[PDB]
């Protein structure tokens, strides 16, 4: 992932 | 103080908590422990800018791919910039160096998209009534590999979070703690040298002996 949930 | 946290992992690893006959996790909790700032969002754009991130009191930062960073207090204007040998200074949204222009661009389009999108990890803890303009730990570095990412901020915290199942520790090495985070959103902080007498669950435990690791990276 390229960012958090 | 990663090399304090490196002892307290080490021996609380060694220490084997999970074959514990009788593991008594639930009395190495510490409320008192608490950790006071924690990475709540995160867009790593590095292929071109830098790591934004959100802490949990909406403050914002981003470290830049050229080692400066921008630290946005949750007032919305106030501004600190870290330059690469860690010089500080202090300025505003609203007032900065002309030199500054990109990288006051980029934070705005970083805090923009954290505003708008994403959940704030550890939104069920109290919103801190403090002094919100007390020094804000800065992102020091920060690296991924395939199942974690992890944050080391200047106050000496390291959090890791972890893709596939959403569980986080943020551990402390001036409490001693570590804070799991699990797949509930159950939100509990432990004393390390109580996790030794008292064991733990595997989980907590796996997810330990993977944190002493990647300390050993940022040590390195």
């Amino acid at each position: 992932p390229l960012h958090s949930t | 103080h990663l090399s304090d946290m490196l002892q307290q992992l080490h021996s609380v690893n060694a220490s084997k908590p999970s074959e514990r006959g009788l593991v008594r996790q639930e009395e190495a909790e510490d409320p008192a422990c608490i950790p006071i700032f924690w990475v709540s969002k995160w867009v790593d754009y590095s292929d071109k800018y830098g790591l934004g991130y959100q802490l949990c009191d909406n403050s914002v930062g981003v470290l830049f791919n050229d080692s400066t960073r921008l630290i946005l207090y949750n007032d919305g204007d106030s501004l600190q910039y870290i330059e690469r040998d860690g010089t500080e200074s202090y300025l505003t949204v609203s007032s900065h160096p002309n030199s500054l222009m990109k990288k006051i661009t980029l934070l705005k389009y970083f805090r923009n998209y954290m505003s708008e999108h994403l959940l704030k990890a550890g939104a069920n803890i109290t919103p801190r009534e403090g002094d919100e303009l007390a020094r804000l730990p800065y992102l020091r570095t920060w690296f991924r590999t395939r199942s974690a990412i992890i944050l080391h901020l200047s106050n000496g915290s390291v959090q890791i979070n972890f893709f596939q199942d959403h569980t986080k520790l943020i551990l402390c090495p001036l409490m001693a703690a570590v804070t799991y985070i699990d797949e509930k959103r159950d939100f509990r902080t432990y004393r390390l040298s109580l996790l030794e007498e008292y064991g733990c669950c595997k989980e907590l435990a796996s997810r330990l002996r993977y944190a002493r690791t990647m300390v050993d990276k940022l040590l390195s």
